[PDB]
């Protein structure tokens, strides 16, 4: 057989409602409620078509401004958001710098690793040489740190 | 007026673009908290103390960004500072952040509140009293570690010694000047 | 004999206005703790300011300088300085136990934060072309009034 | 292959990671070409050749 890498699932993900505005700063709306209830209250201002078109175009760029700038706030969120690799493959345990990864103390694959003699698997093995606690007792060990850290375990 | 009708569409959907453009760079330039960052960056230097011990270590690096970091090091002597004082008014000054130990870089912070750690340290690594070799002194340096710290002068002195001495709101301008526009037209 | 340099927060000049020279020119914690060390060990100490200023280090030819230099030629036999550990330095002198433990990190200023000024906004169109936009509505508005009156 | 071996011995940093994912990679050997044509013809698969 082969070696193999387990890890787990984060899976953070949380939809509509509250997911909603965020990108826009919740406390622009205070200010589009104080120009919104101006706004309504110009029946009362006139009363005790120049002057208003200025209103109606002014304001109409102003809003013409917004939509379009929280739309773009919104898809730069996205495509950065669809940039995940995120675990195809251990070169990126090869080029990462928090996701722990190693083998047993006394261990089958830590023997081929010592073993190993290809160069990125040599500079994993620097790694596991780097890290005091990527080696562990029994495989039990191994579990307890993928649950507990962030761990990759060079299991069968 | 369907042909103006389209003309500002253009525009608006030209400038659009563009404002979109740019808050995708800044968002792909969102912020960076590790040192992959530094071996995905070019524009920020770094350097080490010559005959710095770490110098030393990154010379015997055998990790891939910190191999990266040992090649653009040696590519950039000038980054290989000479005192501690190249590097700390290059940080000041200039974009240049320093590898340097984890007790002396906490000691500066807690006096000089215009900085912050970058990342994390590397390893653990301590000090030593080094006697030279065939001198059975340094055993008595031993008897006296373990006696000044199992009587606690060394901890509690350590902590003594070590004293720790909008684009989001722009526009609403430019809409309330609408406000006092409206008065100067008719009465 | 103690070969040193000028290193906050281990060595730091003795706060006297008086003409000083060799153990009572400094101050710091690695001081009083030298102090202690010929206190309970029972030896005296020596303080000699380092002319390269350097912990040690072969060169490209092996040759060794600094302080390691200062203790392998038997002139210093201690060097009391924020030194660390290491193999190479290992096998040229005799290292105590590790009493200060610690790593290397990154230490940078403290930007972290923007003016996203109303200047700002302007940048991803030229201002002559932004004064086009508003030319361009002023003649739409001179010719639909000559049309209307 | 010799440009296997050529690889093998690559000492050229790009083309010895390209070497390295090779090395990860049992299945990036074929015992001919004409398994290379197979792999290519049927999966997202190309192969460097003469």
């Amino acid at each position: 057989l082969g070696v193999s890498i387990l890890y787990r699932k984060p899976n953070g993900t949380n939809p509509s409602v509250f997911s909603f505005l965020n990108p826009l700063s919740p406390d622009i709306w205070m200010y589009v409620l104080l120009a919104y209830l101006g706004v309504s209250v110009v029946l009362f201002v006139i009363a005790r078509a120049l002057s208003t078109r200025i209103i109606g175009g002014i304001w109409w760029f102003f809003t013409l401004i917004i939509i379009s700038s929280y739309t773009a706030n919104l898809a730069a969120f996205l495509t950065v958001e669809r940039m995940e690799s995120p675990i195809d493959s251990a070169d990126d345990l090869a080029k990462q710098t928090k996701i722990e990864y190693g083998a047993v103390k006394d261990g089958a694959t830590m023997t081929f690793f010592k073993k190993s003699k290809i160069s990125t698997f040599e500079k994993m093995w620097a790694f596991m040489s780097s890290k005091p606690s990527a080696l562990v007792k029994n495989n039990e060990e191994g579990i307890q740190r993928t649950l507990t850290a962030d761990y990759a375990l060079l299991m069968e | 007026g369907g042909i103006w009708w389209f003309f500002t569409l253009i525009i608006i959907s030209s400038y659009t673009a563009n404002l979109a453009a740019f808050l995708t760079v800044e968002r792909m330039e969102s912020p960076i908290d590790s040192a992959d960052d530094l071996a995905k960056q070019t524009k920020i230097e770094y350097g080490a103390v010559k005959d710095g011990a770490t110098m030393t270590f990154f010379k015997k690096s055998k990790i891939s960004t910190f191999e990266k970091m040992w090649a653009f090091m040696s590519s950039k002597p000038s980054a290989l500072v000479k005192n501690n004082e190249e590097g700390i008014q290059r940080t000041l000054t200039a974009d240049y952040a320093l590898l340097m130990e984890s007790t002396t870089i906490e000691y500066i912070t807690q006096r000089n509140c215009n900085l912050t750690q970058i990342g994390g340290l590397i390893d653990s690594k301590g000090y030593g009293i080094g006697t030279p070799m065939g001198s059975p002194y340094r055993d008595k340096i031993t008897i006296a570690i373990l006696q000044l710290q199992e009587e606690d002068k060394l901890h509690i002195m350590k902590e003594k010694w070590w004293r720790g001495s909008q684009k989001i709101g722009g526009i609403f301008i430019v809409l309330a000047a609408g406000l006092v526009l409206s008065v100067l037209v008719a009465v | 004999i103690v070969t040193t340099l000028l290193e906050e927060p281990f060595v730091m000049f003795r706060k006297s206005d008086r003409t000083l020279y060799g153990n009572d020119r400094f101050e710091g914690y690695c001081i009083d703790l030298l102090k202690e060390l010929a206190h309970i060990l029972g030896f005296s100490y020596e303080i000699r300011l380092v002319e390269d200023g350097k912990y040690g280090a072969q060169d490209d030819k092996g040759q060794w300088n600094g302080m390691v230099k200062e203790l392998i030629d038997h002139k210093a036999d201690l060097a009391v300085a924020p030194l660390t550990i290491t193999h190479v330095r290992e096998k040229a002198i005799d290292f105590s136990k590790p009493f200060m433990t610690l790593g290397v990190s990154i230490l940078y200023r403290k930007p972290n934060g923007t003016n996203p000024s109303v200047f700002s906004f302007l940048n991803p169109l030229s201002p002559d072309i932004w004064m086009y936009v508003l030319l361009a509505y002023l003649g739409v508005s001179v010719v639909l009034f000559v049309i209307a009156r």
